[PDB]
């Protein structure tokens, strides 16, 4: 087992909206997003984003 | 002196109340969840990774032939070639040109990457819920412990015992079987142990990483060696833990509902916001003073000068007072439509003191117990504009937290005027048959 220096993507651009969140991301490499909600039921999202 | 309560399953939020006891001055308590955890009782069921197969040297038999015999290693395979006419660097390693033998074996074991690269198969049972609860009341400091959220077992915090009772939902965001790999947790259905099929997660399985007993399920074939040439040739279906690694999917780390964390060390949900808790502290006499010896105020009015029903601390008020034996004075807000920033509050003689508060209420309206007194606030508060905040809700909603006096004045004018429309029609119906009655009487 090692330490590995992994790359960080670029901060996402944030927009808010009424009950809304925006997100502008611009990845390097492709990068994964997740989001869930924190109710009883959590509403699990799953992408990996290539390009803007 | 008992203090029992519910409070909700939030950390970071303080569960804040006074402990009224007649003839003392009330001591004002303050429970506040550093985390829950919920500890389910695992059991190791195997351990499975990425596999080797072991090419022990051919036998090549010259001009003869020779037979296969069972071996107790995983998957073993042996098979005979014969009619194999090999060449080595030094020429025809045989001088028969078909009566020549090769003896091909191939077995599976664990690579040497299991020793740090495996994936745990847990069966998972119901087990005990634990939380660390931060705790101050009256002038003594935050004091703090890990309890068992069980409702039967005391802890003792500052010479109070604090009794934190179960959960009051019985959830737990693992289901019977998982798999642990690495930091992450999944809810994944593996097989049993000796049942593993190949190209799936549980091809490989041991019951330890260090076990000498091994199970092993490949399609491992031994294949002709090509013309001339001394090797093993085989075919295997590729690793089913390298295959789970790619379709590992989401793990419970990132999909468990109500903002769980999990954690390995034990194997536990932490910070789940589910339900309530019921609780019970015994409080010491040592932190009762008597009335006698503090201030006690009276001819209260509260003024809400500012009010935003914002996640925040959003909320200002200002209360005169007229006191006696001036001195400290603990606030607190019974009822769920304000919470209260401050704890207590210096009083003089006469004047008055400010308090900030949280609520979600357009028009709250609510009970503020000043050493052992009580003044109503109310007010109107505007809406925030921010959006999206970073930080929780202090306050909790209701059913007429949103309804404006607008509102509920639209309501009673609709509810009033049907009810008032179907009463006329009832008390003509009434009037007509009395004066129909006196027509024939
Ligand atoms: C309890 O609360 C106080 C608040 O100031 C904090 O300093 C202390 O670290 C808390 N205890 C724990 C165990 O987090």
């Amino acid at each position: 087992k090692a330490k590995c220096i992994a790359t960080l993507a670029p901060e996402p651009l944030v927009e808010h909206k009424h009950r809304t969140l925006i997100l502008h991301l611009h990845p390097d490499h492709p990068t994964l997003l997740t989001t869930r909600s924190l109710g009883s039921d959590a509403n699990p999202t799953r992408q990996w984003i290539e390009r803007p | 002196y008992e203090h029992t309560a519910v409070m909700p399953n939030k950390v970071g939020i303080p569960y804040k109340a006074l402990v009224e006891r007649p003839g003392y001055a009330p001591v004002h308590l303050q429970i506040q969840l550093v985390n829950t955890r919920i500890i389910p009782s695992t059991n190791l069921e195997y351990i499975t990774c990425k596999y080797k197969t072991k090419v022990p040297s051919p036998v090549v038999k010259c001009c003869g032939a020779t037979q296969c015999t069972s071996k107790p290693h995983p998957d073993y395979q042996c098979q005979v070639f014969s009619g194999v006419y090999p060449f080595m660097y030094g020429g025809a390693y045989c001088f028969c040109d078909t009566e020549n033998t090769q003896m091909s074996e191939a077995y599976v074991e664990r690579s040497e990457e299991c020793s740090i690269d495996h994936a745990k198969a847990y069966k998972v049972h119901t087990g005990t819920v634990q939380a660390m609860v931060n705790i101050t009341y009256g002038s003594v400091s935050w004091r703090s412990a890990d309890v068992y959220v069980n409702g039967e077992t005391p802890a003792k915090i500052g010479d109070a015992k604090l009794i934190i009772g179960p959960l009051s939902s019985a959830w737990s965001p693992f289901d019977n079987k998982v798999v642990v790999y690495g930091h992450e947790v999944y809810n994944y259905d593996f097989p049993e142990y000796g049942t593993g099929k190949a190209g799936s997660f549980g091809d490989l399985q041991s019951r330890t990483s260090t076990s000498n007993d091994l199970y092993a399920n490949t399609n491992l074939k031994l294949q002709r060696p090509q013309a001339g040439i001394v090797h093993t040739p085989f075919t295997q279906v590729p690793s089913g833990f390298e295959r789970w690694k790619k379709d590992k999917g989401a793990p419970l780390n990132d999909v468990a509902p109500f903002g769980c964390s999990i954690a390995l060390e034990p194997l536990r949900a932490e910070n789940c916001a589910v339900g309530s808790i019921p609780i019970s502290i015994d409080i010491p006499d040592a932190a009762f003073t008597r009335i006698s010896e503090t201030p006690t105020v009276s001819d209260l009015e509260c003024k809400i000068t500012e009010c935003t029903y914002a996640f925040d601390f959003g909320g200002i008020a200002t209360v005169a007072y007229k006191s006696s034996k001036a001195g400290n004075c603990p606030i607190h807000s019974p009822s769920g439509v304000a919470v209260i920033k401050e704890n207590d509050v210096t009083l003089a003689e006469s004047g008055s003191f400010t308090f900030h508060f949280s609520t979600a209420n357009i028009h709250p309206a609510f009970k503020l117990q000043v050493c052992t007194s009580a003044v109503t606030c109310k007010g109107d508060c505007k809406p925030p504009k921010d959006h999206i905040v970073d930080y929780a809700a202090q306050h909790t909603e209701s059913f007429t937290s949103a309804i404006s006096a607008t509102a509920w004045s639209w309501i009673k004018v609709l509810v009033g005027g049907t009810s008032a429309f179907i009463v006329l029609g009832l008390i003509a119906t009434a009037v007509v048959a009395l004066v129909l009655f006196f027509h024939r009487h």
